[PDB]
C-alpha cells in the first residue's frame, strides 16, 4: 500500500493526485503520506488505486515524452520512478481514523 | 501465495461465527433414541461435514440478525455417534439470509446404522445439470497455521482439543488439530480468489464440505479446484485438499451466474451458410429454423432457409422480384432475417444446453436491438419480430429519392482518429465544421470505438472533403489509412433525412405490437441504442427521450404522469417503449456510452459485468473485436471482463473444453 | 414417351422455381385424343 514516487516535484505530485481524484471512475483517491526529498514522496493508497495512479502517470510521461521526441519544446520530461515499500499496512492517512 | 487475492464479497463462512454458542448448546441438549450424545464423548467429538445453502440476501450494514440451533435425533452409525443440526439465519425482517446443515461425529461410540450422505453443495443443484468435463481451475498451497487460538478467536468455537495440550491427550490425540472449518474457510477462499485474469468472480450460492482426514498445525495443505458441471449458466465446482498424499476434505460448489452481457451484431457479418452446423447440431434450433421459414412462406413470401443456405441472383416475393447480384442475401430485408433468425437459433441452442444466463442484460446494435429483445428478454416472439423487420425494411428503401439507375447522393465512410489527434471533444466539431465548410449535410451515425472507429454518414461532395482531410493530416503525421469507404450500402441511416417514414413505421409497429405488454420483463435488462442508459421507469428517462428527439405523443405524459402511472403503467410503459424503438430508426447509435456504462464497476456508477459474449457468426466478430479493443486501450486496463465469441469460443461458453 | 416422359418432365420443369420463388405454380396443358378419347382419358 505505499509507494515511493521519486525524481517529481511533490507540488506537482499533489496537483496531478487531486486531478486523479477529480474523475468520478476512482472510489477512492491516494493520498500524499509522508515527503521525504525535495524530489521524493511516498503516497499511500489500496494497491489497485496506486496501480492507477501509476498507470496516469506513465500515460503523462508517455505524452510529454512523445512531444520531446519530436523537437519541440524539450526542456525535461515528467519521468518519476516508482518503488514500492515493505510494509504490510499504510501509515499516515485519515482512513485510519477509527 | 501472491498472485491471489481475496475476493470482493464475503465468503459464505462468516456467518457461521456467531451461530456457535448456539450450536454447542443444541449439542449440550441434543439425545439420541433413549440417550445423550453430550455425557459420553463430548472430548471425542469431531466435526463431520459443512453444508452452507444461502438466500440472494447478505448484509452489508452491521445489522441485528438472529439464529436458530435445531439438533436432531443423533443416530449411532458404523463410525460414530452422528449428532445432525440444523442452523438457519434471519434478519430483523425476518427473511432467512442463509441455512447452515453441519452433522457432527462422536468418533468413540458406534453402531450398526446407516450413515446419510449430505446433500451435494448445499443443495443448491435445481435437479437440471450436466457433467462436463473436467477443466483445471486453480491449485493452492495454504500451510495451516502453527497456532490455532487466532482462528479461535476470530471464529468463535474455543473446543480445547484444536489449542489445549492436556485436553488433546485426553481426547486421544497426540497433539492439537486444526478446525475443520479454517479448511472450509481456506478452501473457500481458495476457490473464490481473484487472479486479475480473464474469469468472472465466484460467489457460491451452496457449498458442503466433509472433512476426511485429520491436519496438525503446520501441515502444507495443497488444493485443487475442478470445473464439474453447469446449473442454469452458473456452474458446478469441487475441490479436493490433500496434505501430501492423502485426501482430507473434498468440498463442493454451486457458485452464483455471473451477470453477462449479450451483444448482438449489425450488418455486415452476412455470408453464405450462416449457422448451418448450428442447425444440424442441435434439435430446437432445427425447430426455430422450422418456425421461421413456415411464418417466412406464409406471411412473407420467400424461404429464409433457402436465403441462407444459398445465395440466388434474384428471388420474388408476393409482390415483385427482388434483385442482388453478388448475392440476394445482401439486400437489406433478407439480410435483417437472416441475421434475426440466426440469433435466435444460436440464442434457442445456448438456452436448450443449460448455458444461458436468465437475469442477463440485453444490448446490442442498431438492428440487433430486436433480436436481442425477443431472444435474451422474450418480450415479442419470432413471428412478430420478424414481419416488423421485414416492414421496416421495406419501408426503408422508398424514403430516399435516387436515381433511376440505383444510384443515390449519400454515401457514407469509416473516419480514424488515429494519429490526427481527434477526440469526442473535438468529432462532432470537426464534422460540423468541415460540413459548413462543404455546405452539404454531414452526420455522426455510428459511436463505435473510442480511438480508432467512427462512422460518417453524408453526400458524395462532403464525404470527398472528409477524404480529403484524411488524406491530407495522414501525409502531414503519417500514413495510417483512416478513411475507407463503404462497401455498397449508400443509404444514410440514423440521420435527419430519416425522419419522413418514422410514423409509418411507427403505425406499423402498433398494428404488430400486442395491445398487452410486460414491463418489468424489460425494465432494468434493456439498454436502447438512442439512449444509452438502462430502460426505466422514471421521468427521467422520458424527459430526456422527449428533448433529444421530439416525439408528439409523449409530451401527454411529460404534462402529467403520477395519476397517470396510477392510471396506466402498462399502456404508457409501452408507448415509451414503441416511440422509441420508432425513432431509434433516424438516431444515431451510442455504442461507446453503452460499453463505458456495461464495463464500468458499481462502484462509481455503472453496470459492472462480468461476461461480454457476442452473439454472430465466427467469420467476423466485429462486436467482440470493438469490445477486445475498446477493453485493451490504456482507460480500465485492470478490467477482468471476459470476452467472447458464441461461434468461436463454443467450448469455453458452453463449458465443453478441456486441457 | 407418353406418360413417364411428360410426367418427369413436370417434375424436373416444376422443381427449378420451388425455393426461388413460391406461389409460382407451374401450368401444363395434356393433348387429349372415342377409343382414343378413351386412352386420352
Amino acid at each position: 500500500p505505499m509507494v515511493s514516487v521519486t525524481n517529481a516535484d511533490p507540488e506537482r505530485i499533489g496537483r496531478l493526485l487531486d486531478e486523479f481524484a477529480q474523475d468520478v471512475r476512482t472510489v477512492l483517491p491516494p493520498v500524499l503520506s509522508i515527503r521525504n526529498g525535495r524530489r521524493a514522496v511516498v503516497i499511500t493508497g489500496t494497491p489497485e488505486q496506486l496501480s492507477r495512479f501509476e498507470l496516469y502517470c506513465r500515460q503523462i510521461s508517455e505524452k510529454e515524452e512523445a512531444d520531446r521526441k519530436n523537437k519541440v519544446r524539450g526542456g525535461d520530461v515528467f519521468s518519476p520512478v516508482f518503488e514500492p515499500v515493505q510494509v504490510e499496512v499504510g501509515f499516515h492517512t485519515p482512513r485510519l481514523s477509527d | 501465495g501472491e498472485p491471489l487475492a481475496p475476493s470482493l464479497t464475503n465468503v459464505p463462512d462468516a456467518l457461521v461465527g456467531p451461530c456457535w454458542p448456539a450450536v454447542f448448546a443444541a449439542i449440550g441438549s441434543a439425545v439420541t433414541d433413549t440417550g445423550e450424545p453430550v455425557v459420553e464423548g463430548l472430548l471425542s467429538l469431531v466435526h463431520l461435514d459443512h453444508a452452507a445453502r444461502v438466500v440472494g440476501q447478505l448484509p452489508t450494514v452491521p445489522a441485528q440478525l438472529t439464529v436458530t440451533a435445531t439438533a436432531a435425533n443423533a443416530t449411532d452409525t458404523d463410525m460414530g455417534r452422528v449428532v445432525p443440526v440444523s442452523v438457519v439465519v434471519t434478519g430483523a425482517d425476518g427473511a432467512v439470509i442463509a441455512t447452515l446443515e453441519e452433522r457432527f461425529a462422536i468418533l468413540g461410540r458406534t453402531g450398526s446404522a446407516e450413515l446419510a450422505d449430505p446433500a451435494r453443495a448445499g443443495g443448491a443443484v435445481s435437479a437440471n445439470a450436466t457433467d462436463t468435463p473436467r477443466r483445471r481451475r486453480r491449485d493452492v498451497t495454504i500451510t495451516a497455521p502453527v497456532d490455532m487460538r487466532p482462528f479461535a478467536v476470530v471464529s468463535g468455537d474455543h473446543n480445547p482439543i484444536h489449542t489445549d495440550r492436556a485436553a488433546a491427550l485426553l481426547a486421544g490425540l497426540e497433539s492439537p488439530i486444526v478446525h475443520g472449518m479454517w479448511l472450509s474457510a481456506a478452501a473457500q477462499h481458495a476457490v473464490t480468489a481473484t487472479d486479475g485474469q480473464a474469469r468472472p468472480p465466484a460467489r457460491l450460492v451452496g457449498w458442503t464440505a466433509r472433512f476426511l482426514g485429520m491436519v496438525r498445525p503446520g501441515d502444507e495443505v495443497d488444493f485443487r479446484v475442478e470445473r464439474v458441471g453447469i446449473d442454469q449458466g452458473a456452474e458446478i465446482v469441487d475441490v479436493a485438499a490433500r496434505v501430501g498424499s492423502d485426501l482430507v476434505m473434498s468440498a463442493s460448489a454451486r457458485l452464483a451466474a455471473p451477470k453477462t452481457v449479450y451483444a448482438f451484431p449489425g450488418q455486415g457479418i452476412q455470408h453464405k451458410g450462416m449457422g448451418m452446423e448450428v442447425r444440424a447440431r442441435s434439435k430446437a434450433a432445427r425447430k426455430v429454423w422450422d418456425t421461421a421459414d413456415k411464418f417466412t412462406r406464409d406471411t412473407l413470401g420467400f424461404s429464409v432457409l433457402h436465403v441462407v443456405r444459398d445465395n440466388p441472383t434474384s428471388i420474388i416475393a408476393s409482390g415483385v422480384h427482388y434483385h442482388h447480384p453478388d448475392g440476394v442475401l445482401y439486400l437489406t430485408q433478407f439480410t435483417q432475417v437472416a441475421m434475426a433468425t440466426v440469433a435466435a437459433a444460436q440464442v434457442a441452442e445456448m438456452r436448450e444446453q443449460g448455458a444461458f444466463v436468465e437475469g442477463a442484460i440485453a444490448c446490442g446494435h442498431s438492428v440487433g436491438e430486436y433480436t436481442a429483445l425477443a431472444c435474451v428478454t422474450g418480450i415479442y416472439q419470432l413471428e412478430a419480430l420478424l414481419e416488423m423487420v421485414f416492414h421496416r425494411g421495406s419501408k426503408m428503401h422508398d424514403i430516399v429519392p435516387r436515381d433511376e439507375l440505383g444510384r443515390s447522393n449519400y454515401r457514407l465512410a469509416a473516419i480514424r482518429p488515429s494519429q490526427i489527434d481527434l477526440d469526442d471533444a473535438d468529432v462532432p466539431a470537426f464534422v460540423a465544421g468541415i460540413a459548413e465548410s462543404t455546405g452539404e449535410f454531414l452526420e455522426i451515425v455510428n459511436f463505435n470505438l473510442r480511438g480508432s472507429q467512427y462512422a460518417i454518414a453524408g453526400t458524395v461532395r462532403g464525404l470527398e472533403a472528409l477524404e480529403a482531410e484524411v488524406e491530407r493530416r495522414r501525409e502531414l503525421t503519417g500514413g495510417r489509412r483512416s478513411f475507407i469507404l463503404v462497401p455498397g450500402i449508400d443509404v444514410p441511416f440514423h440521420s435527419r433525412v430519416l425522419r419522413v417514414g418514422v410514423a409509418e413505421f411507427r403505425r406499423s409497429l402498433d398494428r404488430v405490437m400486442p395491445r398487452d405488454a410486460d414491463p418489468d420483463l424489460i425494465i432494468g435488462r434493456y439498454i436502447p441504442n438512442l439512449v444509452p442508459r438502462l430502460f426505466t421507469l422514471d421521468r427521467d428517462f422520458i424527459q430526456e427521450i422527449r428533448d433529444l428527439v421530439p416525439a408528439e405523443p409523449l409530451d401527454e405524459i411529460l404534462a402529467d404522469y403520477d395519476t397517470w402511472l396510477r392510471e396506466r403503467p402498462r399502456e404508457m410503459a409501452r408507448t415509451v417503449f414503441i416511440e422509441l424503438l420508432a425513432w431509434q430508426f433516424a438516431s444515431p447509435v451510442r455504442w461507446i456510452e453503452t460499453q463505458d456504462l456495461l464495463f464500468i464497476e458499481e462502484a462509481a456508477g455503472g453496470l459492472g459485468v462480468e461476461r461480454f459474449v457476442e452473439i454472430g457468426v465466427k467469420s467476423s466478430p466485429t462486436v467482440a473485436g470493438l469490445a477486445t479493443n475498446t477493453l485493451k486501450l490504456p482507460e480500465y486496463a485492470h478490467s477482468t471482463v471476459e470476452v467472447l465469441n458464441a461461434e468461436r469460443d463454443a467450448a469455453v461458453l458452453f463449458a465443453t473444453d478441456t486441457d | 414417351v407418353l406418360l413417364w416422359a411428360v410426367q418427369r418432365l413436370i417434375g424436373g420443369l416444376s422443381t427449378i422455381g420451388a425455393e426461388r420463388d413460391i406461389a409460382s405454380r407451374l401450368h401444363v396443358v395434356l393433348p387429349g385424343s372415342d377409343g382414343a378419347y378413351g386412352e386420352a382419358k
